[PDB]
């Protein structure tokens, strides 16, 4: 679940922080920009990842009370077609 | 009618006796319907008084 | 409330260093990187705080969150359909009253034995 995606994001740092600390050197105008445009887009999936956690921990009690409630609706529901379509199959 | 299952219809077997018996099982079994969809659908007393009319319209 | 602050501070922090770091940076870029990890255990510390209640997390919420939304519109399509099943529900029992209605009139009409059990033995 999480643990996957955590050790992902770990070997992605440490990858990145190997590439460009170590060979620094070795890198040229492209190659900062390439940098700079993956730093830009993992900093808008960070953003995003944030705000949806955010939006989830605020409403983490209603989230599951609103789950509950399309269960039983959808519960409910069965049970009334259940019971139609046996009425008619009997009369 | 009085032997195998439930004994509901009497002796006469009338068409009008079986007529009031076969009102009678439907509102008992709307009844039963209606308590179902109102407070639980864990009554399945419907399905029982559903096969009981039947057989006895058998 | 020390963990929302600190994560709005993290990410002022990056937006700050993104926003300096917009020209050639030289220098060791390691800011933005422990701003990002950072966030990113903020948020698997909320993740795990919201997992310790142990709840029947569906397919449909981590389907929700890789669409690249917010539950809301979840929470108003899930309003829309409390709504549909009360107006279900009401339509239900008035068809079932309805029918009660009539059964009662045929009994009336047919055989009065059942209209007065109905009415007084019940």
């Amino acid at each position: 679940r999480l643990s996957t995606l955590i050790e992902f994001l770990l070997h992605r740092a440490y990858s990145e922080l190997m590439v460009l600390t170590d060979l620094l050197p070795r890198k040229s105008d492209v190659e900062r920009k390439i940098e700079i445009v993956q730093f830009a887009s993992r900093t808008r999936q960070l953003f995003v990842r944030l705000l949806a956690l955010v939006k989830w921990a605020n409403d983490a009690g209603k989230v599951e009370k609103c789950a509950m409630i399309s269960s039983f609706l959808d519960q409910q529901a069965i049970l009334f077609v259940d019971t139609a379509d046996r009425l008619a199959s009997l009369a | 009618e009085s032997q195998g299952i439930e004994r509901l219809h009497p002796m006469q077997f009338d068409h009008k006796k079986e007529l009031r018996k076969l009102n009678m099982s439907i509102l008992i079994n709307f009844l039963d319907l209606l308590d179902i969809l109102i407070r639980s659908p864990g009554s399945i007393k419907r399905e029982e008084k559903l096969e009981d009319l039947k057989l006895l319209f058998v | 409330h020390l963990e929302e602050h600190l994560e709005k501070f993290v990410e002022n922090i990056r937006q700050l260093g993104i926003i300096v770091s917009d020209f050639q940076p030289s220098s060791q870029a390691g800011l933005s990187q422990k701003l990002n990890f950072i966030v990113t255990g903020l948020q698997d510390i909320d993740k795990c705080r919201q997992q310790l209640h142990d709840i029947t997390v569906p397919l449909e919420v981590f389907e929700y969150i890789d669409q690249g939304r917010n539950p809301q519109l979840y929470t108003k399509e899930c309003l829309e359909r409390a709504l549909a099943k009360n107006e279900q529900v009401k339509g239900k029992i008035d068809t079932m009253k309805k029918f009660k209605s009539l059964l009662i009139q045929e009994l009336s009409k047919v055989f009065p034995e059942d209209m007065a059990k109905y009415r007084s033995i019940r």
